RNA sequence: UGGAAUGCGAGUGCCUAGUGGGCCACUUUUGGUAAGCAGAACUGGCGCUGCGGGAUGAACCGAACGCCGGGUUAAGGCGCC
RNA sequence: GCCGUCGCUGGCAGUCGGCAGAGCGAGAAAGAGAGUGGCGCGGACGCUACGCCGCGACGAGUAGGAGGGCCGCUGCGGUGAGCCUUGAAGCCUAGGGCGCGGGCCCGGGUGGAGCCGCCGCAGGUGCAGAUCUUGGUGGUAGUAGCAAAUAUUCAAACGAG
């Protein structure tokens, strides 16, 4: 029962999985973030079977899918009301997120605000 | 080493010139030094011209 | 500004730029302009020939205050003087002819390049050249020598 | 796999200015309408000039803007340098030009209104003329800067009249050992 | 230690990665290095040129004359040829409205 | 009648890093009994490069690499692994 | 099929609407030319032109060069009538997602007083290594060991022992 885009396309994703960094499974130093390895020796740089993956351009997403949420809509941080009278005019196509650091007080209003003008918001029952 | 073509430059800098550097950020206040002293002898020897 | 500099640009790559081989070291070659008449020999004479040796007599105590000798071409001479000082001489029947002191525009010597607009002047100056003197009286104008 | 190398795939050349100024953007989006939906090649030339940098866009002098508007068969037509129009002193008489450039200098200004003479902005230059009709267009030289004397064979090659970089210009300053035969060699 | 004192392996492919490319040839040619004796008078062929200015017009608008005046006394299948006639745009402007003519 | 075929847009100028230990194979080739030895020519490779085959392997054979689906192949294979 | 790059130095200012008339892809130069005589009041989107759109080819990479980062860190000028004790930073999280990625957003918890977005400016600005520095903690491990110089035993007292 929920706001609808216009349109819901199937998304399509080349990969799921995210990319670890190579041997961040096995030190506690290395964070999982990537890097791109750089060894004279390094076995994932010189794309050997079975190692890591690297990330390359061609993993990109389709651009009328990118960043489309599960929904099919498009978040938009927001930090008060004024901020969401933005999205009146794109409310078929991008929702609203409210922003981590606003108080329970100021939420409900931009809440309320959002039902009015049809605008979907992605964390609506937060901080009750 | 020289590089392709350019020109020979012989900076002197083989001493130990940062033990001498002059720097020049008292200068506004110098020139503020200097007015003020030029504004107290022209009061002083009023009225012969202030130039001197 | 730092955040545009390539070092901004070679962080996580080994080497910052250098090479792996021959590294970065800290005075391969000599310092300044060391190798001049050796292992720098072909940069020195590919682009700077003459650099070595002497040439020419010695002078002490030069003072370049006596060679003070700024010069003029003939093509720029009639800029010393106000526009009006040579449309009304153009123009003028009399025939007087308006003077031109290069020594109180600050030179001393007026050089002949160029041509000069067909109507007579008096020239004032320390020195001439030749072809200076031949153009000035050619559009029947006259030289002045002050000293 | 395909036989083909990608080292030249790339052109380089400018698809628009450096520079930031929004009045030469504003010149270059009139101009860029008017090479793409017109047939004439003058408007694709100054379109291409406006993204040159400013040692490619060299200043025109006074004096060779009338040498070049002088020659024959060149009567009321418009000079237009995508450029700065500088002053020439030694130019004695300016005659009545009919002239569009991106800058003119305050005393060329003078000058060419002075004698008639008519000085257009590019925007007027496409009222006036939108396919280029009429024009003379005219370019200052692109070798007359100092750097083009130190270019080419080295100084110490022979029969090489190039520029070296010196310090200081002298007796004492690369003149003795490869420039004459009484030191070493000359060449 | 020792090492390889010299080779050219790898040279030619070097060589040709901008091409060896031939001597750029202009339609004059500098005057560089010929005999001096010889480039002294043709100097002086050229300085003179001028001196014989006069002549050559006389000769060359009399020549024209010349040239003028001769001048003005002397001045697959027949089916498929058809059908490229008809289908010409200009050629073919006729025929098309004689066939459409008929037709109505 | 742009004067052989074929293919292809070219010319030109500045500034410029790294490199300046190489090594391997067909053919040719010097020294050495020979060497996975030392030294050359040509081309191609490895170095810088993964991938299918050679069980395994810097270089051999095939073939060069964006992320995928279907189809077909190369060199190699098709007792079982 | 999708992503990016390169190329076409490609197309779009024509959204020219009731002061209207819908075209300029089509084998083969140049005008949907101008004139002189013989009922309803209606018609999607677009265009941050640094934008949007189309078509074709292509994509290995050390050393090295370049571009772009709505990648990230700290401070300054502007701006957000920005956020914040109705809870800032920080920290934790088998929570929901986004991006090729650098990373980021939101939920929940803890915390207790500050903080961030955008346009610019600035830099002591990004760690896996350096027998790197300083601090902390492991396994080894309840392990090596508590073995030089002959030696202790009985009863009682104090005492929780
Ligand atoms: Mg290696
Ligand atoms: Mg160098
Ligand atoms: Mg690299
Ligand atoms: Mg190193
Ligand atoms: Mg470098
Ligand atoms: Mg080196
Ligand atoms: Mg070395
Ligand atoms: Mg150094
Ligand atoms: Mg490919
Ligand atoms: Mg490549
Ligand atoms: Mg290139
Ligand atoms: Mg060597
Ligand atoms: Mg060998
Ligand atoms: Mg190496
Ligand atoms: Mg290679
Ligand atoms: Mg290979
Ligand atoms: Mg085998
Ligand atoms: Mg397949
Ligand atoms: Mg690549
Ligand atoms: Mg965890
Ligand atoms: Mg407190
Ligand atoms: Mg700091
Ligand atoms: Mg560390
Ligand atoms: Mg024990
Ligand atoms: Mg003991």
């Amino acid at each position: 029962a929920a706001l609808r885009p216009l349109v819901k396309p199937k998304i399509v994703k080349k990969r799921t999985k995210k990319f670890i960094r190579h041997q961040s499974d096995r030190y506690v130093k290395i964070k999982r973030n990537w890097r791109k390895p750089r060894g004279i020796d390094n076995r994932v740089r010189r794309r050997f079977k079975g190692q890591i993956l690297m990330p390359n351009i061609g993993y990109g997403s389709n651009k009328k899918t990118k960043h489309m949420l599960p929904s099919g809509f498009r978040k938009f941080l927001v930090h008060n009301v004024k901020e969401l009278e933005v999205l009146l005019m794109c409310n078929k196509s991008y929702c609203a997120e409210i922003a981590h650091n606003v108080s329970s007080k100021n939420r409900k209003a931009i809440v309320e605000r959002a039902a009015q003008l049809a605008i979907r918001v992605t964390n609506p029952n937060a901080r009750l | 080493a020289p590089s392709r073509n350019g020109m020979i430059l012989k900076p002197h800098f083989h001493k130990d010139w940062q033990r001498r550097v002059a720097t020049w950020f008292n200068q506004p206040a110098r020139k503020i030094r200097r007015r003020k002293a030029r504004q107290a002898r022209a009061r002083r020897i009023a009225p012969r011209p202030a130039a001197g | 500004p730092s955040r545009l500099r390539k070092t901004r640009k070679l962080r996580g790559h080994v080497s910052h730029g250098h090479g792996r081989i021959g590294k970065h070291r800290k005075h391969p070659g000599g310092r300044g302009n060391a190798g001049g008449m050796h292992h720098h020999r072909i940069n020195f004479d590919k682009y700077h020939p003459g650099y070595f040796g002497k040439v020419g007599m010695r002078h002490y105590h030069l003072k370049r205050n006596q060679s003070f000798c700024p010069t003029v071409n003939l093509d720029k001479l009639w800029t010393l003087v106000s526009e009006q000082t040579r449309v009304n001489a153009a123009k003028n029947k009399t025939g007087a002819a308006p003077i031109i002191d290069v020594v109180r525009s600050g030179y001393y010597k007026v050089l002949g390049k160029g041509k000069l607009p067909k109507q007579p002047v008096i020239v004032k100056a320390k020195f001439f050249s030749r072809r200076a003197e031949e153009k000035i009286k050619g559009v029947g104008g006259a030289c002045v020598l002050v000293a | 796999g395909v036989d083909i190398r990608h080292n030249k795939d790339r052109k380089v050349r400018r698809k628009e200015p450096k520079s930031q100024d929004i009045y030469l953007r504003l010149l270059v989006k009139l101009y860029r309408f008017l090479a793409r939906r017109t047939n004439s090649t003058f408007n694709q030339v100054v379109l291409k000039r406006l993204f040159m940098s400013r040692t490619n866009r060299p200043p025109l002098s006074l004096s060779r803007m009338i040498r070049k508007m002088k020659l024959p068969g060149r009567e009321n037509k418009t000079a237009v340098v995508v450029g700065t129009v500088t002053d020439d002193v030694r130019v004695q008489e300016v005659p009545k030009l009919k002239v569009c450039a991106l800058r003119v200098t305050s005393r060329a200004r003078s000058r060419i209104l002075k004698a008639g003479g008519k000085i257009l902005t590019f925007d007027q230059l496409a009222l006036d003329s939108p396919k280029g009709r009429g024009t003379v267009l005219l370019s200052g030289p692109r070798k007359g800067r100092e750097v083009y004397r130190h270019f080419g064979k080295a100084p110490g090659t022979p029969h090489s009249h190039t520029k070296p970089y010196v310090r200081s210009k002298g007796r004492k300053f690369e003149r003795a050992r490869g420039r004459r035969a009484s030191r070493g060699y000359k060449n | 230690a020792k090492s390889k004192n010299h080779t050219t392996h790898n040279q030619s492919r070097k060589w040709h990665r901008n091409g060896i490319k031939k001597p750029r040839s202009q339609r004059y040619e500098s005057l560089k290095g010929v005999d001096p004796k010889f480039l002294r008078n043709m100097r002086f062929a050229k300085k003179h040129n001028k001196k014989g200015l006069k002549k050559m017009q006389a000769n060359n608008a009399k020549a024209m004359a010349a040239r003028a005046e001769a001048i003005k006394a002397l001045v697959v299948s027949r089916k498929l040829h058809r059908l490229a006639y008809i289908a010409h745009p200009k050629l073919g402007r006729r025929a098309r409205a004689r066939i459409a003519r008929g037709l109505r």
